[PDB]
């Protein structure tokens, strides 16, 4: 969205002859140059992009609910590594303590 | 604040030894701990106390205005509206009464009578106040007039049987037995 | 920190590193003792969480 | 009269009074039968008339107490047990009219009284167990613990497969 | 509310030792009690509290039905 100069309002977008206008309530009236050619937009699979799990990931090898698995981590060779399974396709990822992560992330 | 206090190791104690029907001692100490509607008397107990006083003496304050519907006179022609305030200040309630004969004293009412009798196992509530009403004059000026009401009972609030306000709970065991309750 | 010192000793060329790890041990406190000392009205409920071997747990603590 | 009869004869103060003056034989072991005999236990229980319960103002200062005076400070724990019974029966009754009367001194010997009184259920409790049994398992000497439940155990993989990796379909059957 | 008179399976006088039974019983039980709180008798996981013999001793016979209504029957003077 375009917030008004003058007083911090939602201007109002419309469209005139190839070009896209804010205009407010106010009168201040200014037009978008690159950042505002957005109408709409939409992202599917909301349910398991990797940017949901981010936090959870991060947690997951201090959470002490979680499965563990007998894989030694190759970056501190502690022998136990935590497996976790997410989304629709059942990702498999694998995270310890030192901040290693599987899938390279 | 970081914690302090520490433990013995996790590899010197012994607990092979132990059986199912060893660990039915932690319900048996989790029960007596508890009770068993041990939370019902916490909760009554609680209420009388705690509960019903703060409730009457903070979530019951009055403020209301009136107008003035009376006739007309010097005073009453000049004046609009009346405002009512008051709040209750003493708050407390008793164990259960019940009079005796006609224009007794209020003996103590055992749980059985009420029982028996079909009476309510209630006791007293008592309550304090002060009263400020507020009259407003045409001109502007206004006059009140403020009165403290000496504690009074209003009506009576129903007991839990066998909590603090309970007859049977200034009693032994042996004397709930005999006077048609359940000592158990 | 076994597991960092056996890894800290095969990095060295060490042969016998595995001897540096221990076993993994947990265990509760309750012991036998204390079941008998429920039983005789010496331990009860509250002691048993003053001294951290039982604690309350709530729905979504759980 | 009678709504003050009907009143207090439905008390059971009353009864448990009047139990009270039953043992020691203040009024008869049977129940009046005839108007008589319920105004003379009225009289011993409650310690005054009908008629003059209504001309004054007390109720609770004259209820019957009871003749024997045993010593409960004996119920310091200090043909015993027996006694101790009676002890508690006469010091319940007497711990009750107290509280009927708002005695001075009430709640410390209430206490008292309760922690007497458990003691007394404890060993009640203990002339009131049928017993119990622990099978005990020979090899140890504790309570069993053997069990036929199921144990998890990886089975080698040939169970389920054979040497060319194809599935085992065991569906003949062998008889010798 | 007491030991019956007689058995409720086949009539055997149970209640003529009734009483004895009832009260040897609760020495037997002192003896075997140990360093443990009457009301927590049936969870000591540790007890082998066995009345074969005292039942014999009573001369009552090894009836299933009889032994099981002497030894199990509730009495309400222990409750009330
Ligand atoms: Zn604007
Ligand atoms: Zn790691
Ligand atoms: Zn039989």
């Amino acid at each position: 969205m375009k917030i008004c100069k003058a007083c911090s309002s939602c201007m109002v977008r419309t469209y005139v002859d190839g070009n896209i206008i804010f205009r407010c309530s106010c009168g201040e009236s200014v037009q978008g140059d690159s950042q505002n050619l957005l109408v709409s937009s939409k992202v599917y699979h909301t349910g398991e992009m990797e940017d949901k799990y981010k936090i959870f990931i991060k947690n997951a090898p201090f959470d002490p609910t979680n499965c563990q698995i007998k894989k030694d981590c190759p970056n501190c060779h502690l022998d136990y590594l935590t497996q976790i399974c997410i989304g629709s396709q059942k990702i498999i990822i694998l995270v310890c303590r030192c901040g290693y992560m599987s899938n390279r992330g | 604040l970081r914690p302090q206090i520490t433990y013995g190791p996790i590899e010197t104690v012994d607990n092979e030894e132990l059986t199912e029907a060893d660990m039915l001692s932690f319900i048996s100490a989790a029960v007596n701990s508890t009770g068993l509607i041990g939370y019902n008397i916490k909760s009554f107990d609680d209420l009388m106390d705690n509960g019903i006083p703060q409730i009457v003496k903070q979530m019951f304050n009055v403020d209301i205005t009136y107008k003035d519907q009376r006739d007309h006179t010097e005073i009453d022609k000049l004046r609009e509206s009346v405002q009512i305030q008051f709040n209750f200040t003493d708050v407390n309630i008793e164990r259960p009464q019940h009079r005796n004969y006609s224009q007794g004293n209020k003996i103590n009412l055992l749980p059985n009578k009420a029982r028996l009798c079909g009476l309510s196992y209630s006791g007293p509530v008592n309550l304090a106040a002060e009263v400020i009403l507020t009259a407003h004059y045409s001109n502007g000026r206004q006059e009140v007039k403020r009165a403290s009401i000496p504690p009074f009972q209003v009506s009576t609030f129903p007991i839990m049987r066998g909590s603090n306000r309970c007859h049977t709970h200034h009693l032994s065991k042996t004397a709930k037995k005999e006077i048609g309750e359940d000592p158990n | 920190q076994a597991c960092y010192k056996a890894a800290e000793a095969r990095k060295k060329g060490d042969k016998d590193w595995e001897k540096h790890k221990i076993p993994f041990i947990q265990n509760t406190r309750f012991t036998p003792q204390m079941a008998k000392d429920i039983l005789a009205g010496t331990l009860t409920l509250e002691d048993l969480v003053a001294q951290g071997i039982c604690e309350f747990i709530t729905p979504e603590e759980a | 009269t009678k709504v003050l009869l009907t009143e207090i004869l439905l008390d059971p103060m009353y009864d448990y009074a009047a139990t009270v003056a039953r043992i020691d034989g203040s009024i008869p072991m049977h129940k009046p039968r005839t108007p008589k005999e319920a105004e003379y236990e009225f009289k011993t229980v409650i310690g005054r008339t009908p008629a003059e319960l209504l001309s004054q103002k007390e109720f609770y200062d004259k209820i019957y107490t009871s003749k024997y005076r045993p010593d409960f400070t004996q119920l310091t724990r200090l043909r015993d047990e027996e006694k101790t019974s009676t002890l508690i029966y006469l010091r319940a009754y007497e711990l009750f009219l107290k509280y009927l009367q708002n005695a001075p001194n009430f709640n410390s010997e209430l206490a008292e009284f309760k922690t007497y009184e458990n003691a007394y259920g404890e060993q009640k409790a203990l002339l009131a167990q049928q017993g119990f049994y622990n099978i005990f398992d020979p090899n140890t000497g504790r309570a069993d613990q053997r069990t036929r439940l199921f144990e998890y155990k990886r089975l080698p993989i040939s169970t389920l497969y054979d040497e060319r990796g194809l599935p085992h379909k065991w569906t003949i059957y062998v008889y010798k | 509310m007491l030991i019956p008179v007689v058995c409720f399976t086949c009539g055997f006088p149970i209640g003529t030792y009734a009483a004895i039974f009832d009260k040897a019983r609760t020495e037997y039980i002192k003896t075997k009690m140990g360093g443990t709180l009457p009301q927590n008798i049936p969870l000591d996981a540790s007890l082998q509290i066995e009345l074969k013999d005292l039942i014999t001793a009573l001369g009552i016979p090894m009836r299933v039905c009889c032994r099981t209504h002497l030894i199990t029957t509730l009495d309400y003077r222990k409750y009330y």
